[PDB]
């Protein structure tokens, strides 16, 4: 079992198309009803989702947002009464340090909603968290849930799906709320970047399609985890044999780009995952570790022949001080089979280390003057000094250095 | 309950809440009369039946605007309480709308906005109408900002106010009122999203081919301009901006808050229907120099924070690529301690056009905030008229003999030669 | 079975009866003949057939009022015996309707009430309507309270009476009227509901947009008020409060019975289309200083207990919610020596418009009674001008030659003094 | 079998709604008549009904009050014809001596009417109360019923649903009348504590549908007596299994409400029914007793894993010098199960104490300024002096000593 808390309107959205993603995928009505043609289904569904007497499945999801807005145009769509009303949380009523500040102001319900979703579940193994680090809400609100969380339940896993400022395209206060979040993210989180400049870059070559892209990523990397096989029946699984990571997906292709059907071998996918184009993020910088789920039929033998040659081609480059993995999956039963077989890829490359590189190079760009500080020091958290910051970039620093 | 009230002060500001709240009854499918033949809950109430009462009050110390209010189509939509007028205006003296005029009206004004903020569950903030020039629309803007800031010390005050006008000018006592009301809203107030008479007239002019435009054309242009700021609170779209979020991502410093509005697609019916406006083609119209409603050029100063508030049939790739061209750019300049100058919004509902108007129908538009240096020469110009009349002590006699000492133009001078030095202090580059 | 009498003495009172009277016939449905196209049994006895007599009493020196009553379209409404008239008034003067001239009337008016009394079952009490700066409405009030103490020495007496007020005053010997009443009457009452002639046209211009209005409105409002109070004996609703409830619940110590009567939803036919009138909205308006029916600013004094009694569409919840803010309030203290000063009233029944009356039609409202110390100042005026006019010894010679002694003015200022070191003294706080 | 005695407004509204709800569980038609699905029913009516000659069922029921308006707008409702106009009793014509000297003066009829009500039983096993403790009716009435009744039988139980006064919500006299009221039921009173203020924050988060709930919790404290089982078969069973008590119920949802058809098991209902914030009433304090009442299906097997789980999570406190009970029902076969299985808790608890504390807290400010004696000195009993109220006052603080 897991928990997904995602934040801020980003967050929000991102649940909601999660959310869609998944409930087709297991043929949930979007009431929370399952399709006659579904009854007899083998998908597993506790993982994500919970029955209820009404014999209606509930996600294991709480919705969080320093505004009404977004949750409220939620509510309005088909899929409304498909969330838990008691979980949602709204505040009655664009910084870091107000995010935080709030978090510390709300503790006690939202972990009232976190405990109570907790002990619903037998085996829950980690956590999920899906938000920005750029605006207020998603950066301050994650940082304070993932302090008090670590603290709070120090033997669960936490994953999340953090959402990088566009850099190309010039939040204002980004630089700050990126620097406190990745120092928060280093310092508690136990495990995918994402970044709107190369994932708007592969669209084209609405925030709806990007981020049901998003979902799509999210819904492939936990597809083992939902459908039971022999081997990867686990997050720690999946966690223990790659460690920031980066991922990619070979058929990222619109409902009108169905008309070439491409004979899709597994090596030609497993390759396609390997090109820095597909690598849905923006010094003979090498990998650290390569993980390519694969979906629809498979066999074995091609999947060593498809490694031999990649091999022997020497398309990738790996850690001279250090000695990747092909798993395999099955499609659920009911979303069409347009593709043959396709790839899904997440690894973990030094190269991220650039992205750090340029947020520095962005903060310090701003810390010699002195730039937007003033709501800062209105919060408590930054009332006397800035202390805090001055961590949070050697921190950033020593994991650059590390890298 | 993201509820906001709108205060519109002085004949400027009446004016503009007008062509605001027409275009906020027909964005809404609100009947003049307040019937409807949610959305409409941030800028309206319900009152038990289909009537839906703005949230705004229309304060003047002059009858005859507010009469006129009463009297016209929209006589039965606003509130016959929250229409508050005086006898006698301030007569372009800012002494009598803050001290002698004023005085006789704020407890009344306050007492209305308590009840609406009463009414309200989650009050956002504020939006304040007025002009720089004007007597009431200084002086009791003024004032009513910083009773506010007493009573209301945590909402945002956001204040829409008609900057006097390089060249062109109605009234010859502007700059005492300018730097006075500067002074005193300066000292109160979370941001001022700046406009220009003259430059909405060149605007009329070479855009929508209008030679003849009157005060009602550029109210047309302010309330679109209001629409687009507030179309987040108002309708569902991809990235929402909130009024918090235009004060975070627009003040660098306490002091450094006139960010100058713009809207791109700003055509007539047949260049429009010639074109096909895009959000790049937009987006370069709103950074164009000729485009700002603010008569100062950009290129004379350098960004420091850039509000793109995209509505309509807008894609976030297509914007991520705008954006990306106009930082490629080297005409436009931002200031080195800014890397990331850009707060995007995006709202899925296009302008609506109102019947009457001279903009055409779009399917997508932007409107764009700018925090830029260039306002220091503007600032620098009304000092400078300041200095001249007040060296002369031209119609001093007139602010003293009603309440005011000339110590407090003394301040206000210095306040503005201290602000004149902090726009200087963030323009240089960091070394 | 709670059947409760009615007393109107004066044209203050009768002209309040009759608003009264009107009222109760439209709540109840009876035709102003008595007859109908319980609940209308505490006010009202049935005759063998239709005919509802109401059980009060109209009681004046003076023929032209009362002759008003019995020649009006309600002249077949009240019983010809129970409508009592002298020949002479008491000429704005105490000694007459106490001593000269209500001596020939209160054998009269006694027996009329013990058939009234001999009529009901159970008999909840009076209630007296009279106005203190008159010459019928004070003397000979104290009069038939007196007499009424010692035959129904255990019934509640409330009255209902009409305060002088701060500054419109219709009469020049109104503190001395009003302190011997004081005196003879605060020897034996319960509890007295104030109302200021003032305070209630201040309400009607700034609520009702009226700026004419005679005493008709002012009776109305009144009315509605007495209506109000009495809704839970007339009709049926979550909370019950009898007469001794309020004699219980307002009155701390046997001198310091004197509270305040106010009506929240007070507002024209348009200004409720664009309300939302509620629970909080109209108990933030009970304690509202400005909507307070005499004519004295709550925030000068503490209270030591409210009455509110709300009627038509109203949820507990709401009420709770609504007292529990208005207890977190800052400007509205308490006496420390009643940490719970509510006694709250809810019943099923909205209020009635009377056809040609101001107020709207509304779903739900609130009366609220406060005992509160603000009253102290009032009286300090009222013994202040009454010091005044005796230290001159001025007209004293009309209620001397009269009856009366100066001894007896002595003794009431004194009482009077000795009332205001009482409201002194339970104003400070326990140490 | 048992009797109501209700007294006051709240009383006996509490009583209409009560009844209103028993009528509905026993499929008793308005008039007393009995439908015609119902005729084989098995449930057992003796305990608050008894037929009639002409096959109506009558209640147990005695209507007291010092007002008539409440009583006849009751008998203007549907149900009016149900009650005895016999039993019924308004007074021919708010102060809690006043109350009390009216019991001494209406003695005589009104233990008629009890004597009349007791001999139609065989097995009567012990009294109700329904009533407030702030207004004069109810406080002076009960305490007067209750000393005479304690007197007159020995051998009886007196339970009773007792209304405390809102305390964030400013009876100006209140406090008199509660301290006296609270001198009687320890006194006198064999065992349910009810205020408004969180009956009202609950029903939140008119008096119709609070004292609904009410009615609701009443009903399912007694659901088991009516519906004969295995265990706790008796009112003196439950008493000796706790023996001042607070409530909760958590299946208090609207009827707007059960579009959340939440897969509800019994442990989860159990959980909740711990949470302060169910507790409908507003020093490390601890409980006393524990009594969790489950109706619908419910395998013991998940009760005990339930009370391990619980146990383990150590979620509750136990008093250090002493060594919970969860007792199983039978919904009606009626009313829909519109919960697949709900949850019913009684406790005692020590925080309870301050309650006391508060009203003593009231009493102490007023005592010492003497406000609002004036009436109390018009009645007999406290004609000479009011040492009724100092024993008053010592009793309450001897028994917050003894919590």
């Amino acid at each position: 079992e897991i928990i997904t808390l995602q934040l801020g309107q980003c967050g929000n959205q991102i649940g909601f198309e999660f959310w869609k993603q998944l409930c087709a995928e297991h043929g949930i009505s979007p009431e929370g009803i399952v399709e006659e043609f579904a009854t007899e289904g083998t998908d597993r569904k506790d993982v994500f989702f919970y029955q209820a007497d009404d014999e209606h499945y509930i996600p294991r999801a709480v919705l969080l947002d320093l505004e009404p807005r977004v949750i409220h145009s939620i509510l309005n769509s088909p899929y409304a009464k498909l969330y838990n009303p008691e979980n949602i949380y709204l505040s009655e009523h664009n910084n870091w340090a107000s995010g935080f500040s709030q978090g510390e102001k709300i503790h006690e319900d939202i972990f009232d909603i976190i405990d109570r979703e907790a002990d619903g579940s037998d085996s829950l193994e980690g956590f999920v968290l899906c938000h920005s680090i750029a605006g207020g809400t998603g950066s301050g609100l994650g940082s304070y849930l993932l302090e008090r969380l670590n603290d709070r339940y120090p033997k669960k896993l936490v994953q999340t799906y953090s959402v990088f400022p566009n850099q190309d395209e010039m939040v204002v206060v980004q630089p700050y709320n990126s620097l406190l979040t990745l120092k928060r993210l280093t310092q508690n989180a136990d495990c995918v970047v994402l970044d709107n400049t190369a994932l708007n870059r592969i669209a084209t070559d609405s925030f709806s399609q990007i981020n049901q892209l998003v979902s799509t990523i999210m819904s492939a990397s936990t597809t083992t985890l939902r459908y039971p096989g022999y081997m990867n029946n686990d997050l720690i699984g999946l966690i223990a044999s790659l460690i920031f990571l980066m991922t990619g997906y070979t058929p990222l292709t619109t409902d009108q780009s169905v008309a070439s059907v491409r004979k899709t071998t597994v090596l030609d996918v497993m390759r396609r995952l390997l090109q820095p184009k597909n690598v849905m993020v923006s010094t003979n910088h090498c990998y650290i570790a390569i993980l390519n789920i694969i979906q629809g039929e498979v066999d074995p033998t091609q999947v060593h022949k498809s490694l031999q040659r990649i091999r022997e081609r020497k398309l990738a480059n790996f850690i001279p001080w250090g000695p990747i993995q092909v798993a395999l999956s099955r499609k659920s039963p009911y979303l069409p089979s347009a593709h043959r077989v396709s790839g899904l890829m997440m690894a973990n490359h030094t190269s991220i280390s650039s992205l750090f590189e340029r947020t520095c190079r962005q903060y310090d760009k701003l810390r010699k003057r002195e730039a937007f500080l003033e709501q800062f020091r209105k919060e408590d958290m930054f009332k006397d000094n800035f202390d805090e910051m001055d961590t949070s970039r050697e921190i950033v620093q020593q994991l650059i250095d590390e890298y | 309950m993201r509820e906001c009230i709108s205060i519109h002060v002085g004949q400027a500001g009446v004016q503009i809440g007008n062509a605001c709240w027409e275009l906020y009854c027909l964005e809404h499918g609100i009947q003049p009369d307040g019937q409807m033949p949610d959305s409409f809950n941030t800028f309206f109430s319900e009152t038990g039946a289909g009537k839906h009462v703005p949230r705004a009050v229309f304060v003047d110390l002059e009858p005859t605007v507010i009469d006129e209010v009463r009297t016209g189509t929209y006589r039965q939509l606003f509130h016959p309480e929250q229409l508050i007028t005086g006898k006698e205006d301030a007569a372009n003296n800012y002494a009598r709308g803050h001290y002698t005029i004023g005085k006789e009206i704020i407890d009344l004004v306050l007492d209305r906005i308590r009840k609406l903020a009463d009414q309200c569950t989650g009050l956002q903030g504020f939006l304040v109408f007025h002009s720089f020039g004007g007597g009431t629309g200084s002086g009791f803007t003024s004032l009513l900002m910083e009773r506010l800031s007493v009573d209301y010390g945590k909402k945002s005050k956001l204040e829409f106010s008609i900057y006097p006008a390089p060249q062109v000018s109605t009234a010859v006592v502007e700059p005492y009122n300018s730097i006075l009301t500067t002074h005193t809203t300066l000292e109160h107030s979370d941001c001022a999203f700046m406009v220009d008479n003259e430059a909405i007239y060149d605007i009329c002019r070479r855009n929508l081919d209008i030679e003849r435009p009157t005060y009602t054309n550029l109210n047309r242009l302010i309330s679109q301009i209001v629409s687009s700021i507030t179309a987040s609170l108002r309708f569902d779209g991809a990235l929402n901006v909130d009024l918090t979020d235009f004060q975070t991502n627009l003040v660098p410093y306490p002091r450094i808050h006139f960010p100058l509005a713009t809207y791109a697609p700003v055509i007539s019916a047949e260049k429009a229907y010639h074109e096909q406006l895009s959000v790049a083609e937009i987006t370069n119209a709103c950074f164009e120099p000729a485009n700002q409603m603010v008569k100062c050029d950009p290129r004379h100063g350098k960004y420091m924070a850039c509000c793109l508030l995209y509505r309509g049939d807008v894609v976030p790739k297509d914007v991520n690529a705008a954006i990306a061209t106009i930082k490629t750019k080297r005409s436009i300049q931002f200031v080195d301690w800014c890397p990331t100058g850009f707060k995007v919004g995006i709202n899925y509902q296009p302008p609506t056009v109102v019947p009457g108007g001279d903009l055409a129908k779009v399917q997508r538009a932007v409107c764009m905030l700018s925090n830029t240096t260039a306002i220091a020469e503007a600032w620098a110009r009304l000092d400078h008229k300041f200095d001249l009349m007040y060296a002369k002590r031209a119609f001093v006699h007139w602010y003293v003999g009603e309440g005011m000492e000339e110590g407090e133009f003394s301040e206000a001078r210095e306040d503005m030669a201290a602000l004149e030095k902090d726009y200087e202090e963030v323009g240089v580059d960091s070394v």
